[PDB]
RNA sequence: GAACUUGAGUGCAGAAGAGGAGAGUGGAAUUCCACGUGUAGCGGUGAAAUGCGUAGAGAUGUGGAGGAACACCAGUGGCGAAGGCGACUCUCUGGUCUGUAACUGACGCUGAGGAGCGAAAGCGUGGGGAGCGAACAGGAUUAGAUACCCUGGUAGUCCACGCCGUAAACGAUGAGUGCUAAGUGUUAGGGGGUUUCCGCCCCUUAGUGCUGCAGCUAACGCAUUAAGCACUCCGCCUGGGGAGU
């Protein structure tokens, strides 16, 4: 993940201007490193330490997102149709 | 992670007696401090200061140590746990080392030790044993 | 013995400086152990990437005869 | 991002030959997008040991910045040439 | 329900690393092939023999083929959850550590069942095959020798995909957290103290070793990397065989 995609992804994400730790952005930043690690892991299927590193971030994400429903449902389902998962 | 805060500082207290210490720094909270403030009442410790700070406050805890040296606080038990609870009855509440000792309950009165809870014949959690 | 690298201020061990690796190579192109010349640690490691690049470049050689 | 690629070119060939390999190869990489930022030549160096039965070679140091495409490219060319006996990139 | 920031995480700034996958490249050495020089043994053992050699061996020089592994560095050194990872270069990629206090504000711990990974041997399909080498053959040894030793040598060791899922898989020590003398090495950082520096000294984190209080242990020993003092969760034990049947 280079450091533009993320400072897009933490801007578009952000709930105020210095926000970088609410569970929306953290999540977006999840996303897209699962997203690219699957991309890599097409190719390299046999590189099982890497996807170690994918099983830990899949997990956060699903705490994250568990967080964000339990606290607040309506954030929860704003978040997920701009990113597109079926949780 | 931290699961039972009051043992952990009962904990503290056993483990700076046993090399006696003179003092130790217990993160403050409501509860933790009540029970401090028990063991001075009922002398087992010298004396118990209250610093705040940003953070949950701190409890510096002062021992109290006879002559020769001699160490009053012998032992500290944990008796209701985050995994198995103890609540006793009124008639039924502890007394710990054939009343030589003391018990500290929770009740609705309060945080009180055996014996003052036994007065007002109140029953509650029984959080620790002091001997 | 101290470090060469810490005491001159070296940051950067470079696989081209020849006549700088030369010190750290023995007769016959061993490279010498850390005990022997004094070098820090973490410039052996580095010292040792270069003499390897080095070698693998006809700087230096392999085995001296 | 900054690579230092350094070659070597066979002995046996004159500064025509030479300065025509040099053009192309750097052609090769300014080609792919990469800028050459420095381009040392330390000439005429002996050998530590036989190439291809070659005691000789001329040293180039072209430091370049590019992407990967760019210099994974020059390895290609450089290795199927026969005049350029040895090279490595190097990230800076 | 509303707050808080220490736990946990994010941002920002740095650091080391045989962490992994893919693609290339390099030097030594063994074997084989060709050729020059060259002649009678070479090899092997406790001692021998089998074996190889006048059909020119072994030794020696040049070149070439191919496979496997990466001397020195190298270090109770590093990295990884474990198995494990050690030539160099590039591509992709995971994690950890240090400082910062910009942000979220308990979002955490453990985790039956489940899923994934998991040395070596082994299995299926197809490659590859130098060295090594179960099986096997021969020579010895021996009362015998279905062995140790010697000369050969198949599977295998290697590669792609799949399967197997077991080890003294070990620290014979589950994971998380906090608390409880010191001394001394060593790895990666940070801050400071006299400075261009070097360095010495001081402090601080996080690992990795040794010694050693308190405490623990049947003893041996452990001892801030606990086998001490506590709390949470999981697994497991209940005499030896029968039987991991």
């Amino acid at each position: 993940i280079t450091q533009e995609r993320k400072n897009q992804l933490i801007n578009e994400f952000k709930t105020h201007e210095s926000d970088t730790g609410s569970p929306e952005v953290q999540i977006a930043i999840l996303t897209d490193s699962i997203n690219n690690l699957n991309e890599h892991l097409r190719t390299h299927k046999k590189d099982h330490h890497s996807r170690r590193g994918l099983l830990k971030m899949v997990g956060k994400r699903r705490n994250l997102l568990t967080y964000l429903r339990n606290k607040d449902v309506t954030r929860y389902r704003e978040l997920i149709n701009k990113l597109g998962l079926r949780r | 992670v931290m699961t039972d805060p009051i043992a952990d500082m009962l904990t503290r207290i056993r483990n700076a007696n046993m090399v006696r210490h003179e003092k130790l720094e217990i993160p403050a909270s409501k509860l933790k401090r009540e029970i401090a403030e028990i063991l001075k009442r009922e002398g087992f410790i010298r004396d118990v200061e209250f610093v705040e700070d940003s953070k949950q406050g701190i409890i510096r805890v002062f021992l109290k140590y006879g002559q020769n040296n001699e160490r009053v606080i012998t032992g500290l038990k944990r008796i209701s746990k985050p995994g198995l609870r103890v609540y006793a009855k009124s008639n039924e509440v502890p007394r710990v080392l054939n009343g030589l000792g003391i018990a500290i309950i929770s009740t609705s009165q309060g945080v009180l030790t055996d014996k003052e809870a036994r007065a007002k014949q109140a029953g509650g959690e029984v959080l620790a044993y002091v001997w | 013995k101290v470090c060469y690298f810490t005491s001159n201020g070296i940051t950067h061990i470079d696989y081209k400086d020849v006549d700088l690796l030369k010190k750290f190579v023995s007769e016959r192109g061993k490279i010498l152990p850390r005990r022997v010349t004094g070098t820090n640690a973490k410039y052996q490691r580095k010292l040792t990437a270069a003499i390897k690049r080095a070698r693998q470049m006809a700087l230096l050689p392999y085995v001296s005869g | 991002r900054k690579y230092e690629v350094m070659y070597i070119i066979r002995p046996n060939i004159d500064e025509e030959s030479k300065k025509a390999v040099i053009e192309r190869f750097n052609n090769v990489l300014t080609s792919n997008g990469a800028e050459i930022t420095g381009t040392k030549d330390w000439g005429k160096r002996r050998l530590a040991y036989e190439i291809n039965d070659f005691r000789d070679g001329f040293y180039q140091i072209v430091n370049v910045q590019s992407d990967a495409a760019a210099v994974q490219e020059f390895d290609r060319l450089a290795k199927i040439s026969d005049d350029i006996i040895r090279h490595i990139v190097v990230k800076e």
